[PDB]
């Protein structure tokens, strides 16, 4: 089994390296750029944080304890290496959610995904969180609450050598409940009303699917310490059957979660181009999504020179008058600006919709429309302009009656829907349901 | 999906003053940082004074002393008081927003100002 | 001597009966009268359920106890009296933490006396910590975490006719910190800076303002009503047995009989006070402090007909003048009495006025942005008074007021003509001068 | 906080029309709301109220023929009258209530007149 012995060895300390690694590298690109200073990036720091002190002073210690069968550092360290574990443990609980109530407070404020705290305040309450879970996890530790009374207990309580997390039901059940399953609870439900706040005003723009991302590291994290929290708590309800070679196989399922973050923020554009640097190498909504943004002057689907959030500067092929009107729109000559391409998206969108109570046959529809199927008719005015839109009358008015199946299987036969085929496939689903579900 | 707006900016002869003021809108200007830009000709965009949302205020060499910059929350406005001026200060001058989201702060300009000093 | 048992039997009797009453017609109101409906008040009462509760379940057993010098009830009732006690404290301080939290969002929002939350979310919230206080205290003596090992605990335990509370040093301090200490200093730091805010943003003389006041009286009684018992039993616990019992029992009658106080201090507030007179058979704002609000043509001090917010009418001595440039005024036929909304339409207007007429007014104008914003507005209110036609008649304080020389201002302006016809006026905006504070309003 | 009606017209019996109210000062999300109308000769009546929640109440004489709404978003509360009678001329008002701390308190707009014409 000395085979076993090394090789275990190579890969728990593979396990260690993974999660000081990577996450030392986010507490590196936090603390480097400034683009990266936001109170979400500071909870981020903190939680890495707890993930490296895992790896640093536990992980190790409990990879040391299996394959040495036996405890090697006296008794004191044994009862503070299992009160940094439970720190460690409560305080990203805690954290997790901490960014899932900050999230919501955002998404119900004028600038969605603007965060309504100081960096110094978002400062103190990572202090306290820390402050809190340390006093409800070391306390009950270093003043014994946890102790069982079981001889078995009482000796490897007494022989340096047993290091075993022998606990009176009590303890297990009450610190389970209080430092995971209360937060968790109220982490999973503040959370989910952020998603569905997404949608309402998927997963398409760049905040939205940044939140999706958040969303995987709470997901991932309760997928890793339930198996270990739930068979706990049973393991007390019901007298045991859970054989120690399998909490402590599920318990190192919740140890390699602190090198996942890392890795999940790699689905950030934003910590990718600072990971890289740092080892040498709505209608409004609605439309940006599948126009997108180009700050130049380049080439659409049919051939035209267009720029910005899908603006027809000119239908000549001559780039001489696609400039002609394209400073001609702006103010200067442009030969134009992230800001600028905004104000002429907020102005040909109005255009648009103009456009739309001056057609005597758009009109009757988008009057009796809601807000979404509203938005849908708007997308398909801003793409082809009413004269287009006023051509299926047949699938106008099957809007207009009200019968969104039927209307929504005539669209799908149109030359539009092949010409772009995703994203009218877009505009027609959302017709079709009146919710946002496809943007 | 923010917006700014300045005004204030035109002609005046050498050691005039003139009083560049932003507006912003689409988020809370409070949690925001701010700053002015200016771009001379034959010049790059240089940084003349920046506010923090906390107050502190740094300001371009050329320029200190000469302007402040000054915040106003209750109406979502920023000012450059630019004094002295020198003929040297002609430039278009700019409105930075920094507005943060998620993992990222966002960088928002006005549209820009015409300043035109007169030796 | 039996003189003593039976005198005391009437003084908890009405203890008793105090409580009860005062938090039943407290329930009432709130829930008879429409107007009262505020998120505020369904925190008042959860609160005076929870002192209901103690009026019915608590206290009265452990009078009982001091009586009959023992307890009869046997134990179940002894352990679940207890677990009810402490239920009905830590329920509270968690709601009086909750108000003080709740009047924080309310006072850092356009509306500065609007609770953020909806009714709905108002009672999941006191749903939820009634649930919660209830799991912290009932389950760590139901499960007997609270027991203590000593022999006289072991004893009395096992005695049916003994209900002292023995505890473990253990959840003596944890109990006292988690229940008691950190919702109370919660509180007293989330409170003070919802204090300083109102004084900030405009002492105790908005009729809202003194609502804040009358909360601030609840918890300030709260706090000092059970912090002795408090202190005392940490001081106990972790040095030795130098507290004795009747004092202990004492203190803790303190807490007791604050039940029966809030109804009391709640008479501070003209709207359950009018509700309880029922159900028992019976600049902006600186100047509305100063001027008043009257919906009726009035006479001001020197004889003018006034309306509103300190509107001046006219300087004519015919009423019906008075009458008829209130109806150019306000655009209808008032008869001499306008509405609410009108009144302060006009006051809003009248005060552009009076920061107009000084931007005109001679060299009244930098003495103006000589000062503060706090003096700005007491002399926009000395203007708003009396023009830019007195205001500025008396450069003697104006320069004393420009060259900062305000102890010198503040005796010329409590000897001007002005100051003998309205005195407390008078001296509030002297003194906003002076102090260059908001002390006075 | 201000009130700013709009939308009183001279309509044909059986016609209809819509109101409308802004409303600045509060939260309209968490305010209740209504319309009042008082006609000359009648005291003030109660004609439609939308709670803060959504709940709506109509007066029995206009029931099933008046549609109170609001939009939280334009921070405005609408009312559809359709089927006008002789007996609903009168001048309606704008209702907003809004919470402090012990008490509810009462807000009223400028006012619009109705009047609804015979043949
Ligand atoms: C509002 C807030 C209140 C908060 C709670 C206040 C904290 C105090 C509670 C701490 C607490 C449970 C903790 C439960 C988990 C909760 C923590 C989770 C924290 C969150 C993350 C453990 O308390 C600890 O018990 C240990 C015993 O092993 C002991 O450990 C060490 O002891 C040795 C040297 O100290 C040493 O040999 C060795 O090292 C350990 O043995 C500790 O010294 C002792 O403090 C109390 O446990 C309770 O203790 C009671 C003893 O009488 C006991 O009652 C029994 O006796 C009664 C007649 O006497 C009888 O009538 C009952 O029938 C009977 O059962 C209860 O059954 C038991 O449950
Ligand atoms: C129950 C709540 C735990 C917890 C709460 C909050 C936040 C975070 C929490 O956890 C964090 C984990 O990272 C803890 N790591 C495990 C200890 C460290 C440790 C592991 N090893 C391996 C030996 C295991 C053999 C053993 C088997 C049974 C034992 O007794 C069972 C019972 O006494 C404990 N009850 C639990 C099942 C709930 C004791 C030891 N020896 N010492
Ligand atoms: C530990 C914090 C308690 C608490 C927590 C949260 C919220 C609210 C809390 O409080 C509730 C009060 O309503 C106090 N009620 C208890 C007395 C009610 C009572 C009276 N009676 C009989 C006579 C009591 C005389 C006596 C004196 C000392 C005793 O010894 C106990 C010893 O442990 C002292 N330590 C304590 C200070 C923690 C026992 C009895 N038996 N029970």
């Amino acid at each position: 089994d000395e085979v076993w012995v090394v090789g275990m060895g190579i890969v728990m300390s593979l396990i260690v390296l993974a999660i000081v690694f990577g996450n030392v590298l986010v507490i590196t690109a936090i603390a480097k750029f400034e683009r990266l200073q936001t109170v979400t990036n500071y909870f981020i720091t903190s939680l890495a944080c707890a993930d490296l002190v895992m790896g640093l002073a536990v992980v190790p210690f409990g990879a040391a304890h299996i394959l040495m069968k036996m405890w090697t550092f006296g008794n004191f360290w044994c009862e503070f290496w299992t009160s940094i574990d439970v720190l460690c443990v409560t305080a990203s609980i805690e954290t997790l959610c901490v960014i899932a109530v900050d999230r919501y407070f955002a998404i119900t404020s004028p600038f969605k995904y603007q965060s309504l705290l100081t960096k110094n305040k978002a400062r103190v309450i990572i202090l306290m969180v820390w402050i809190v879970s340390g006093l409800t996890s070391f306390l009950p530790i270093q003043m014994h609450w946890y102790r069982a009374t079981h001889q078995e207990a009482i000796n490897c309580y007494a022989e340096e050598t047993c290091c075993d997390f022998f606990t009176n039901q009590a303890y297990a059940i009450a610190s389970s409940i209080v430092s995971f399953y209360v937060p968790l609870v109220i982490m999973v439900f503040v959370y989910s009303r952020v998603f569905q706040e997404a949608k309402r005003q998927k997963f398409c723009l760049k905040e939205h699917k940044a939140l999706k991302t958040l969303g995987i590291i709470m997901g991932t994290f309760t997928l890793c310490w339930l198996p270990f929290f739930i068979v706990n708590i049973v393991h007390v309800i019901q007298d045991n059957l859970i054989r120690k070679e399998v909490y402590i196989l599920l318990n190192w399922i919740g140890y390699v979660n602190s090198g996942f973050n890392p890795l999940i923020y790699c689905r950030s554009p934003d910590f990718r181009i600072a990971f890289q640097e740092l080892l040498c190498l709505n209608i409004f909504e609605m439309l940006r999504i599948d126009e997108g943004l180009r700050l130049k002057i380049y080439k659409d689907t049919e051939g035209y020179y267009t720029i910005g959030i899908g603006h027809l500067l000119t239908k000549s092929p001559s780039l001489n008058a696609a400039k002609s009107e394209l400073d001609k729109a702006i103010g200067r000559n442009t030969n134009i600006t992230k800001d600028e391409a905004e104000k002429l998206f907020n102005q040909d969108v109005d255009a648009a919709v103009r456009g739309i109570l001056r057609n005597a046959k758009l009109k009757p529809v988008y009057d009796s429309l809601d807000a979404v199927r509203r938005a849908a008719l708007i997308n398909m005015v801003f793409q082809m302009g009413e004269t287009g839109v006023a051509g299926f009358t047949n699938s106008l008015r099957m809007l207009q009656q009200k019968r969104w199946d039927e209307a929504a299987v005539n669209l799908a036969k149109s030359r539009w829907y092949n010409q772009t085929p995703n994203r009218a496939k877009r505009v027609i689903t959302t017709f079709r349901t009146g919710t946002w579900d496809a943007y | 999906q923010v917006q700014l707006q300045e005004s204030g900016g035109g002609l005046v002869q050498a050691g005039g003053s003139l009083r560049l003021s932003c507006a912003a809108s689409g988020s809370i200007f409070s949690l925001n940082d701010m700053g002015w830009y200016r771009q001379a000709p034959g010049k790059l965009r240089e940084l003349v004074a920046a506010i923090t949302s906390g107050g502190s205020t740094k300001y371009a060499d050329s320029v200190k002393g000469r302007f402040t910059i000054s915040r106003d929350n209750a109406k979502n406005t920023v000012y450059l008081q630019m004094n002295s001026l020198k003929a040297e200060d002609t430039a278009v001058y700019y409105c930075n927003a920094k507005v943060a989201g998620t993992f990222s702060i966002y960088d928002y300009w006005g549209q820009g100002t015409q300043v035109t000093v007169s030796s």
